[PDB]
């Protein structure tokens, strides 16, 4: 049920995206902290076990209201992590992913009815994720997943140095 | 509609003055906070500022004259003027930056006019 030995695999996920330790603006108004995260992935499976596998994230825009301050910050990266499984059944997967993310995050903020400014940073974060993958065809499978990444940004740089949760449902087609 | 100032009008010389200036949300959201004067044209004089932590700083044509000060619990940044000379006369404008990460945000108010007799 995992994939074959030495098979590629491509994939997408769309997911419920929430930033936390979120500090930035003293933004007087809501923040919008639960976004749609996006990402694509491709990998080659080593054995029933291990795996190796690369994507790109969008981790969703945060918007910062207010009538006093008012700004946004998003975040989006390339990742690669070992995929650790388990074969819980001999169709249904449990796994952990373990890696990095190269990220580029992105700000602004403007005070109403006067002055602005934009700023981005990039930077390296530790991604570890836990989810369940089950065979739909030999061809198809689907993944729940919730990664977690950490630090995505700089509190000296951009102003803010957020973490980032994703649950996500993803799906990938296998080479064998 | 952020900085609002209050308290100027006239003044004789040698007298004293204390303008008032209270922010959109808190105090301590900004670092510094200060005052600046402009006369009709001319540029913007930095007259004193004071940081989160409490530390004041003033230009030289007004230190020893002008004091810098605040009050938390009223929300309220003040500028109290004694020994006013015919050189003080000006608008007074309430200034406040927000530092964000190395962003310098800066809010300007409309300014309170500040006049002197002889």
């Amino acid at each position: 049920s995992a994939p074959k030995d030495n098979t590629w695999y491509t994939g997408a996920k769309l997911g419920w995206s929430q930033y936390h330790d979120t500090g930035f603006i003293p933004n007087n108004g809501p923040t919008h902290e639960n976004q749609l995260g996006a990402g694509a992935f491709g990998g080659y499976q080593v054995n029933p076990y291990v795996g190796f596998e690369m994507g790109y994230d969008w981790l969703g825009r945060m918007p910062y209201k207010g009538d006093n301050i008012n700004g946004a910050y998003k975040a989006q990266g390339v990742q690669l992590t070992a995929k650790l499984g388990y074969p819980i059944t001999d169709d249904l997967d449990i796994y952990t992913r373990l890696g990095g993310m190269v990220w580029r995050a992105d700000t602004k903020a403007n005070v109403p009815g006067g002055a602005s400014f934009k700023d981005h940073d990039t930077g390296v974060s530790p991604v570890f994720a836990g989810g369940v993958e089950y065979a739909i065809t030999p061809e198809i499978a689907t993944r729940l997943e919730y990664q977690w990444t950490n630090n995505i940004g700089d509190a000296h740089t951009i102003g803010t140095r957020p973490d980032n949760g994703m649950l996500s449902l993803g799906v990938s087609y296998r080479f064998a | 509609r952020q900085l609002v100032e209050s308290g100027g009008g006239l003044v004789h010389t040698g007298g004293s003055l204390k303008l008032s200036c209270v922010p959109n949300g808190s105090i301590f959201n900004f670092n510094p906070m200060g005052w600046y004067r402009q006369v009709s044209g001319q540029q913007r004089e930095l007259v004193a500022t004071l940081t989160r932590d409490g530390v004041e700083n003033y230009a030289s044509s007004v230190k020893g004259r002008f004091t810098i000060s605040r009050d938390s619990a009223k929300n309220t940044l003040y500028l109290q003027m004694t020994d006013v000379k015919p050189g003080d006369a000006a608008v007074y404008i309430c200034h406040a930056n927000y530092r964000i990460g190395r962003n310098d945000l800066p809010v300007w108010g409309k300014g309170t006019p500040v006049t002197v007799s002889a």
